[PDB]
RNA sequence: GCAGUCGGCAGAGCGAGAAAGAGAGUGGCGCGGACGCUACGCCGCGACGAGUAGGAGGGCCGCUGCGGUGAGCCUUGAAGCCUAGGGCGCGGGC
RNA sequence: CCGUCGGGCCCGGGGGGCCACGCGUCCCCCGCGAGCGCACGGGGU
RNA sequence: GAGACCCGUGCGCCGCGCUCUCCCCCCUC
């Protein structure tokens, strides 16, 4: 009987540890931890009792049937994929949406989901985009921050909240929850200067004016 | 509600003198005359719009008569800021000087 | 019965795991070996130049007996000695680069094929990054790429190279069965050389790539591998 | 560009017997699994004599 | 088989040669540790100007 | 609805324009099946730039998906009804396809049975 | 013996078709239709076939017999199975296992039963 | 390289740096297990691919006629011919 | 005598990394531990 | 992997090192 133990090395870099062979040896006290040497359920029936049979025969076969494939290693499912996000994206940040019916406005990112999509809200109130999902790579982040470390976010605001479902009306938990979300980061919006008129206003490009050379 | 694209010019095919590659184009974006600032482009999405006379179907709408050639920016061409970027379909060359929408959103920043 | 079988071949199973294990300690203490090997040879280069310099006299090193020969020139318009030459240098395409260990048999063949080769004494970084990738082996006369340890130690393992780090050892430090560990190398196969050429047509010294660059052999290594 | 001569890269020694008899292509069928998958080599002698033409197997008389 | 890159590709570099796991060991903890001498020394003369 | 194939590989082509006769644009005489050009001053035989190709057997298919159908499947001609029952077997891969002369009261006869069979027909509904 | 009559058979045969790049045997004890030693239905001591019944339900099964080799009339044993799949291909699979009757045939005709079974069950 | 599909007559091995035996003896419940193999077949590695005159191989390329064969096709429409139809083949052609 | 981040597994005496970690005898010298996972790992999910 | 004392992918080779079959302590929910 073990209570599992966390791994004794620390990550040096990626595929490494710190300590070599005898040092991991001496901090897992090995040299004191010497160590030496389903298919058929049986039913009444009205007879007797019988012994059925689970996993039957397939009534049908196939005339070809496509082999097995080979193994594979480092192949993983999207729900295990490791997320990254940019470095300029921290809770708090304004975001400019690039793609959809919301293109060019700006909005408050709060926190990454666990698909990697960006929760985002530029409050409704000011820009009708409600708490809805974005992608990191089809929004610009500007350098300009809230500081929203005291906003409590829903912990129910998933991405099994997000998804789509099949028409479209919105939801009475749906239309409470964006407010709230805007009653709380609306006052820290509202206290630094002209920032809910930058908000309703929309991203566009201009003469002479070029994303290569405009910093945000 | 307003432009979100760059202007970019197909200035041609990748091509020596006497053998052209249509399958990759050479971008001109407006703003860029230095290979430093191409930077910021490659990886880009760039589209072609032009209509037709048949409508096609338009994602998210209703048909109408536009029709794109999608496409992204591969890397740079040259000292003086020209770009090479890959289609889908290698673009016709009846649109050689005409407009290229350079999108913003293959976004690494 | 089977119950005594199924442990002998367990057994076997065992046993060729701990050789296994055995032969995997060997590698990294022998590799481990040869990292000390290459620190004492550079670090007595270098106090051997400083006890000559405190002393006012010339260290003068030793000639270099590894030479790592590419070929630049192409298959067309050759005259029949460099060619012979050249395919007895197993430099059958351009830049295609071998290994040479130097003498004044191999010198003069250089002598002849100037025009064709660009040549110079590599790096031990050079035979590193040279052997890890664009090692190619000759087994049974097909081109195998050096992925395994055992694909090195079947066909030189009887002149005690078993792994990448002897092959790299024996040809580095030019060894004694040198002749076998670079005919095990198929000649390497390397790409275009990135950022252009100074000129090829001409010799180094005047300004151009053919030629012995000396020790500036390494910088075209970096652009060619 | 490749420095090589391709004059004598194909072999010119028989594959299978260019006779169509079936009772000595059973005899070669029985004969290259002999031939290689044991480590005879009077097998791969037997397999590359059933190969042969007619003038290239001279027959042998009693004496 | 795949040709990889042991240059580019750490476990098939260890598969090739197993003491390459304790050579970027080292030089990896003996540079953090140069780098914080370095550190150490850079702090050590703004400080040395502070006397 | 239709029957599919066992497996669907994408059917890479590398070329798809027919390979046409040096100079038969220029001639009724000249039919653009291929022949190969052997004259001694010919440009296509010397395969100057910017001229009509030659076959290669570089451009010949891939072997998993040479003479596959862009259905996904491989036609094999049928004659009449007991020439179905060869393709029983191969009906995930080969399909049928009933010869040009096979009359429309056979044809009948042969789509009903290949339905029954599970047997794509290239040409189910021809004559009627 | 099996395999001088396949070096006989095996290009010149009337049950032989070669068309489309591909090729096929309409032999009757042929499992698969495929021309090739191993599903050849006539050189074999031992043959297994599998066809739809004399009436339009049921498989029937096609066992060649040991002794009249020479004597096609008293050759073939021909057993029909009206049963459910699963059941059929239970019946096939010990005649071709538990007898150890040429046993490499033994899911094609699991599989020739299938597809005559499908073939057999109605298209809406 | 593969006849090793060696299955309740079972035991599912033979890529592994280092000549040879997964040798054998005797004293001290539940009835299961993809594909394959036209062996003229199928599979795997590696290197290579210019071509006149010329030589050789393969043609399930094509025409006509004969000998066998397809319980073949066909007046519920053969040959031929036309076709902005669908396709296949590197191609001959289908 | 001097010098060598010299070579001797850095010969030998009085904080930090090591593919070093049973015992018993004789002399030399100063063959089958078990489970669980993670992965720069025998060609994309 | 089990194995003639049992019949289970229908994630396993090489190579790297993680925890448990020992005992304590600290820190965070
Ligand atoms: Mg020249
Ligand atoms: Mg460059
Ligand atoms: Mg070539
Ligand atoms: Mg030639
Ligand atoms: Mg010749
Ligand atoms: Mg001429
Ligand atoms: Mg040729």
């Amino acid at each position: 009987k073990g209570k599992p133990h966390c791994s004794r090395n620390p990550v040096l870099v990626r595929g490494i540890g710190r300590y070599s062979r005898s040092a991991m040896y001496s901090r897992k006290a090995l040299y004191k931890r010497k160590y030496a040497a389903l298919a058929t359920v049986t039913k009444p029936v009205g007879g007797g009792t019988r012994v059925v049979k689970l996993r039957k025969m397939p009534r049908y076969y196939p005339t070809e049937d496509v082999p097995r494939k080979l193994l594979s290693h480092g192949k993983k499912p999207f729900s295990q994929h490791v997320r990254k996000l940019r470095a300029s994206i921290t809770p708090g940040t304004i975001l400019i949406i690039l793609t959809g019916r919301h293109r060019g406005k700006r909005v408050v990112f709060l926190k990454q989901l666990s698909s990697g999509l960006l929760l985002v809200t530029g409050p409704l109130s000011l820009n009708r985009v409600p708490l809805r999902r974005t992608h990191q790579k089809f929004v610009i982040a500007t350098s300009t921050k809230i500081d929203i470390s005291g906003v409590k976010i829903p912990k129910h605001l998933t991405d099994a909240y997000f998804k789509k479902k099949k028409k479209y009306e919105i939801t009475e938990q749906r239309k409470v929850d964006q407010k709230a979300v805007d009653s709380q980061i609306l006052p820290k919006i509202k206290a630094v200067p002209q920032l809910q008129g930058y908000l309703r206003s929309v991203f566009a490009l201009t003469n002479g004016v070029y994303p290569h050379k405009l910093v945000f | 509600s307003g432009r979100l694209w760059c202007k970019a010019i197909f200035a041609g095919y990748k091509r020596g003198l006497r053998n052209q590659r249509e399958h990759t184009a050479l971008l001109k974006i407006e703003g860029v005359y230095a290979r430093d600032e191409t930077e910021f482009y490659l990886g880009k999405r760039c589209a072609y719009v032009y209509k037709a006379k048949n409508n096609t179907v338009t994602p998210g709408g209703k048909p109408n008569k536009t029709r794109v050639i999608w496409g992204k920016v591969t890397r740079a061409h040259g000292n003086s800021g020209m770009v090479r970027a890959k289609f889908r379909s290698n673009l016709p060359a009846k649109a050689i000087g005409h407009r290229i929408r350079v999108m913003l959103y293959p976004s690494r920043i | 019965n089977f119950a005594e079988l199924k442990i002998k071949r367990l057994r076997k199973k065992f046993a060729q795991k701990m050789l296994r294990k055995a032969r995997r300690k060997l590698i990294y203490e022998k590799a481990k070996h040869y990292h000390k090997e290459y620190r004492q040879m550079y670090r007595t280069e270098i106090r051997m130049a400083r006890m000559a310099r405190k002393a006012g006299n010339f260290y003068v090193p030793a000639e270099p007996k590894l030479a790592f020969v590419i070929r630049i020139r192409g298959i067309n318009g050759v005259s029949p000695k460099v060619r012979k030459v050249l395919q007895l240098l197993r430099l059958r395409q351009i830049f295609n680069g071998t290994f040479v260990k130097l003498n004044k048999a191999s010198i003069n063949m250089l002598r002849i094929v100037e025009p064709y080769i660009a040549w110079g004494y590599p790096n031990l970084k050079s035979v590193n990054e040279l052997i890890y990738k664009r090692g190619y082996g000759k087994i049974n006369k097909k081109r195998i790429a050096l992925t395994d340890n055992t694909l090195i130690a079947r066909s030189l393992g009887k002149y005690n190279i078993i792994c990448m780090e002897d092959l790299i050892h024996e040809i580095y430090t030019v060894g004694k069965h040198f002749k076998e560990a670079n005919n095990f190398l198929w000649p390497f196969k390397l790409s275009s050389p990135r950022g252009g050429m100074k000129k090829k047509t001409t010799h180094f010294v005047e300004g151009g790539d053919a030629g012995n660059r000396e020790d500036q052999i390494n910088r075209l290594i970096r652009r060619m591998n | 560009g490749v420095d090589i001569r391709h004059n004598k890269d194909r072999k010119v020694r028989r594959k299978e017997p260019k006779s169509q008899d079936i009772y000595l292509r059973l005899l070669v069928k029985l004969y290259r699994f002999l031939a290689r998958r044991t480590n005879s080599t009077f097998n791969q002698v037997v397999l590359k004599r059933l190969f042969m033409s007619r003038t290239n197997r001279p027959p042998l008389s009693l004496s | 088989v795949l040709k990889k890159n042991p240059l580019k590709n750490l476990r098939i570099m260890l598969k090739l040669n197993p003491y390459a796991k304790t050579m970027r060991r080292n030089t990896i903890l003996r540079q953090a540790r140069n780098h914080k001498l370095r550190v150490e020394r850079a702090a050590a003369a703004l400080a040395a100007k502070s006397d | 609805a239709a029957l599919r194939p066992l497996v669907k590989p994408k059917i890479v082509k590398k070329r798809t324009k027919k390979f046409i006769r040096h100079q038969s644009d220029r001639y009724v005489k000249i039919k653009r099946n291929w022949r190969k050009p052997r004259g001694i001053d010919n440009r296509v035989r010397r395969r100057f730039k910017g001229q009509i190709l030659m076959p290669n057997i570089g451009y010949g298919s891939n072997k998993k998906t040479k003479h596959m159908l862009p259905s996904g499947f491989r036609k094999f001609l049928v004659h009449n009804v007991k020439e179905l029952e060869v393709l029983l077997m191969c009906n995930k891969s080969y399909c049928a396809e009933i010869a040009h002369n096979v009359s429309s009261k056979n044809r009948k006869a042969i789509v009903e049975r290949a339905a029954q069979l599970a047997i794509r027909v290239t040409n189910p509904n021809a004559r009627l | 013996s099996a395999h001088l009559q396949w070096m006989v058979v095996r290009n010149c045969s009337s049950f032989l078709i070669k068309r489309n790049k591909q090729t096929y045997s309409t032999e009757p004890n042929n499992l698969k239709a495929r021309n090739s030693f191993r599903y050849n239905g006539l050189i074999h001591r031992k043959t297994v076939g599998v066809e739809p019944a004399a009436d339009g339900k049921g498989v029937v099964v096609v066992m060649k017999r040991r002794s009249g080799q020479r004597k096609p009339a008293t050759s073939y044993v021909r057993t029909t199975i009206n049963k459910n799949a699963r059941a059929t291909l239970s019946s096939i699979r010990h005649m071709i296992r538990k007898n150890k009757y040429h046993p490499d045939l033994r899911m094609a005709a699991i599989r020739r039963a299938s597809a005559i079974l499908r073939s057999q069950k109605p298209v809406m």
